[PDB]
C-alpha cells in the first residue's frame, strides 16, 4: 500500500467490463500523485491483479493520460511493470490516450514520453513546481503568443476550413492576417518603456510552463524560467540568452499564428513552419535531432514527423530545443574564417569566434546581435538580418 | 508590384529599381536590398550574362517570351528555409539573369517582384 488499499476499494465501486465515475477516477489519481511510496502501490497492484485493472476501468483518454502520465513520472523501480500492466490493458482499449492534441503519440509513446520527461526533469533540474504567473490576456497583434499568454498553440481552434484555402491559395488579407505582426522592429521598441519591456520579460519567463504532459511532474509544472535555467546549464549557455532570444520571437508572434504554425505543421501539406517559444523549425529539429537531452533514443528514432511538431508546442521541449540549437549556433560560429566572413565583420567588429565556445558571461555583446542574426536567418553565410541583431539586443538589454 | 526611376549599367543594361529597396551597380547589373532594417529582407540581382542558361530548367512565360527557372530551398532559421530563385531570359543574343532570395516559413515563396524585375528588364 498504503495507496493500493485505497485504490483497490475504489476500483470495486465498477462493473468489470465499464469504466469507474469520472469523480471516482480523479480519486485514483489524486491518491497516486499525493502518494509517498509510488513504487510500492505499484507493486502492490500488480501482486492482487489490480494494476492492469486500473487501466482498464479509467476512464475516458483524459484521464488515461493523466493517470498514465503521473505513474510513469513518479515512478522508478516498478516503472517496468506499470509500463507492461499497461500494454496488457490495451488489448482490450485500443485508444487509450492517443486522442486530441495527444493523436500523433501512440498510448505506449505517451507512457514513454512522461518516464522519460520526468526523468529528466529531476536530473536537469527543472521537476520543481513554478508560482502561477500573470499571463497576458491579449488575442491579437504583437506578443499575443503562448509566450505572452499560456494558451498552448495545441488548444488553439481549427482555422476555418475555408481560411485554410485562402492560406493555400496565397490571399493577402488572409496571409497578412496569419503572419508575423512586425514590419518595423524599431518601432514597435521605442513604443515600450522600460518598465513595459521588464514586464514582457517577466510575463514570459514567470509563467509556469504550458507543456502537454502537466503530470509527468511530480507537483505542479515549473516556471519557464527554471526550465531556462536548466537548459542554460545543459548547453553552456545563460538564461539571458535563452530569454532574450525567445522574447524576440514572441514580440514577433501573435495568436493567430500560433494556429498556423501548429495546424499547417500537422496537416496534409506537413508544413515547415517554426512552431512555438523559440520558433524551432520542424525540419531542423528533426535534422539536429533537438530533443536529444530529454528524450532517450528508444522513443527518439519512433516519433512521427507530425509527433515532433506536436511536441515543439510543448514548452519545455521547445526550449531545450531552442538552447541545444543557440549552443549549435555559437559552436559553428567558433569553427568559422572570420576572414570569410567580411559582412560580418563588418556589421560586428567586435565579434570574437572563439569566446562563442564558451559561456555567454563572456561574450561580447556583438556576438550577442551576429548570433541573432543567425538564430533567425541561415548561420554564417554571411548574409545578415538587418533587423534583428538590434531587437534580440534589447531583449537581452531587459534581462 | 511598383518600381520608381531606372538604373543604366555601363553593358547596356536597363531596369527600374524597386519602390522600397535600396539599389547597388554590380559588377554585371544591379542587387536590390529591400530598405529599412526588416528582419528577412528580399534580395535581388539582376545581370546581363552573356553565356547561355543550362537545360532541365523547368520553363514558364514570362509575357511574350519564355523564362527558364529553378528554386532552391537551404535551411535557414527563426524566419522559416531559405528560398533561392534562379530566372533566365534570352536577350538578344545574350541572356538577362535575375537572383532572388527570401525566408519562408510558409512554403516557397511566388517571387512576384523578382518576375516583374525580370520580364521588365532591357536588352539594349
Ligand atoms: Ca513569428
Ligand atoms: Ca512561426
Ligand atoms: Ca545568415
Amino acid at each position: 500500500t498504503a495507496t493500493s488499499d485505497l485504490i483497490e476499494s475504489l476500483i470495486s465501486y465498477s462493473w468489470d467490463d465499464w469504466q469507474v465515475t469520472r469523480q471516482e477516477a480523479r480519486r485514483v489519481i489524486a491518491a497516486i500523485r499525493n502518494d509517498n511510496v509510488p513504487d510500492a502501490t505499484i507493486a502492490a497492484l500488480d501482486k492482487s491483479g489490480s494494476l492492469i485493472k486500473l487501466f482498464q476501468r479509467v476512464g475516458p483518454p483524459e484521464l488515461a493520460r493523466s493517470l498514465i502520465a503521473s505513474i510513469a513520472g513518479r515512478t522508478t523501480m516498478q516503472r517496468y511493470q506499470a509500463r507492461n500492466a499497461l500494454i496488457r490493458s490495451l488489448i482490450n482499449n485500443p485508444l487509450g490516450t492517443q486522442t486530441d492534441n495527444w493523436i500523433y503519440f501512440p498510448t505506449i509513446t505517451f507512457f514513454d514520453i512522461c518516464a522519460d520527461l520526468a526523468d529528466a526533469a529531476g536530473r536537469l533540474g527543472f521537476a520543481a513546481a513554478g508560482a502561477t504567473g500573470v499571463a497576458s490576456q491579449a488575442i491579437q497583434g504583437p506578443f499575443s503568443g503562448v509566450g505572452a499568454t499560456g494558451v498552448n498553440p495545441t488548444d488553439l481552434p481549427s482555422i476555418a476550413f475555408g481560411d485554410q484555402l485562402k492560406l493555400l491559395n496565397k490571399d493577402p488579407a488572409t496571409v497578412t492576417k496569419y503572419s508575423n505582426p512586425l514590419g518595423d522592429l524599431g518601432a514597435y521598441l521605442s513604443q515600450l518603456s522600460p518598465q513595459d519591456k521588464l514586464n514582457q520579460a517577466q510575463t514570459l519567463v514567470g509563467q509556469p510552463i504550458s507543456t502537454l504532459f502537466p503530470d509527468a511532474y511530480p507537483g505542479n509544472p515549473p516556471s519557464r524560467a527554471k526550465v531556462m535555467s536548466a537548459a542554460a546549464r545543459k548547453y553552456d549557455l545563460t538564461p539571458q540568452l535563452i530569454g532574450a532570444i525567445i522574447l524576440a520571437e514572441q514580440r514577433d508572434q501573435t495568436r493567430d499564428e500560433d494556429a498556423k504554425d501548429y495546424q499547417a505543421a500537422v496537416s496534409i501539406k506537413s508544413a515547415n513552419t517554426s512552431i512555438g517559444l523559440g520558433q524551432v523549425v520542424v525540419s531542423t529539429a528533426i535534422k539536429y535531432e533537438l530533443f536529444t537531452d530529454l528524450l532517450g533514443q528508444p522513443v527518439r528514432r519512433g516519433l512521427s514527423r507530425k509527433a515532433v511538431a506536436t511536441l515543439l508546442a510543448s514548452d519545455e521541449f521547445n526550449i531545450f530545443a531552442t538552447a541545444r540549437y543557440i549552443r549549435y549556433v555559437a559552436n559553428l560560429a567558433s569553427q568559422q574564417d572570420l576572414r570569410k566572413l567580411p559582412k560580418t565583420r563588418g556589421a560586428f567588429p567586435s565579434i570574437d569566434l572563439r569566446a562563442y565556445a564558451g559561456n555567454p558571461r563572456n561574450w561580447p555583446r556583438d556576438n550577442v546581435r551576429a548570433l541573432a542574426s543567425e538564430y533567425t536567418s541561415r548561420p554564417w553565410d554571411d548574409n545578415l538580418s538587418p533587423g534583428w541583431p538590434m531587437f534580440v539586443d534589447d531583449a537581452y538589454a531587459t534581462f | 508590384v511598383d518600381f520608381d526611376k531606372t538604373l543604366t549599367h555601363p553593358n547596356g543594361l536597363v531596369v527600374e529599381r524597386p519602390v522600397g529597396f535600396d539599389a547597388r551597380r554590380s559588377a554585371e547589373g544591379f542587387r536590390f536590398d529591400e530598405g529599412g532594417k526588416l528582419r528577412n529582407p528580399r534580395q535581388l540581382e539582376v545581370q546581363r550574362q552573356d553565356a547561355p542558361p543550362p537545360p532541365d530548367l523547368a520553363s514558364r512565360r514570362l509575357g511574350d517570351g519564355e523564362a527558364r527557372y529553378k528554386v532552391e530551398e537551404d535551411d535557414g532559421g527563426s524566419a522559416g528555409s531559405e528560398y533561392r530563385l534562379w530566372a533566365a531570359k534570352p536577350a538578344g543574343a545574350r541572356w538577362i539573369v535575375v537572383s532572388a532570395s527570401e525566408q519562408s516559413e510558409d512554403g516557397e515563396p511566388t517571387f512576384a517582384l523578382a518576375w516583374a524585375l525580370l520580364e521588365r528588364a532591357r536588352l539594349q
